[PDB]
């Protein structure tokens, strides 16, 4: 998703 | 069901670090535009104390964060408690404090092996008074002589005439309060922008 927040390894595969 | 974001937040560039910062003169790197694994750095599991603030550290790992800021700096075994919301000390008072409504995480580790020397490392200072308290996330690096005295200092440290900063001296035969231990505090918002992403 949104380039500029910080994402949580779990949360970006959900990305 | 596709990854979008290819970017790897560099908690190495801030914790393999050659030198961390002396407390008075915390480093603030900016962190953004990245995914984070904090299952490595807690699966490191070296850390004396690695404890957060409005979010558990276990889950932490699922969630997905702006405007993250990690602090980095040296201070003593025994001022680790000093770094948490609210608390009151030599350090927190003067030198860095977090806000009473915190919402990141603490994370400290003995750094007796690289930090100290026989003889004592004096590169680590930190800010004994101040004539008002810090404000949170106020970085105050002045080096001001009080001059509460006859004549004016100018600019030199005596007597009747004291200097802000005192050097910490690690030696390696210190007591365990009296050790020195690196800090990296990680301020950030929790975001729940994408109902699915961040639920
Ligand atoms: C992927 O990330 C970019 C930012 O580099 C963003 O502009 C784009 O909208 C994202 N992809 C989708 C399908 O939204």
């Amino acid at each position: 998703x949104k380039a500029g927040v910080v994402y949580g390894y779990n949360a970006w595969i959900r990305c | 069901r596709f990854p979008n974001i290819t970017n790897l937040c560099p908690f190495g560039e801030v914790f393999n670090a050659t030198r961390f910062a002396s407390v008075y003169a915390w480093n603030r790197k900016r962190i953004s535009n990245c995914v984070a694994d904090y299952s490595v750095l807690y699966n490191s599991a070296s850390f004396s104390t690695f404890k957060c603030y409005g979010v558990s550290p276990t889950k932490l790992n699922d969630l997905c964060f702006t405007n993250v800021y990690a602090d980095s700096f040296v201070i003593r075994g025994d001022e680790v408690r000093q770094i948490a919301p609210g608390q009151t000390g030599k350090i927190a008072d003067y030198n860095y404090k977090l806000p009473d409504d915190f919402t990141g995480c603490v994370i400290a580790w003995n750094s007796n092996n690289l930090d100290s020397k026989v003889g004592g490392n004096y590169n680590y200072l930190y800010r004994l008074f101040r004539k008002s308290n810090l404000k949170p996330f106020e970085r105050d690096i002045s080096t001001e002589i009080y001059q509460a005295g006859s004549t004016p200092c100018n600019g030199v440290e005596g007597f009747n005439c004291y200097f802000p900063l005192q050097s910490y001296g690690f030696q390696p035969t210190n007591g365990v309060g009296y050790q020195p231990y690196r800090v990296v505090v990680l301020s950030f918002e929790l975001l729940h922008a994408p109902a699915t992403v961040c639920g």
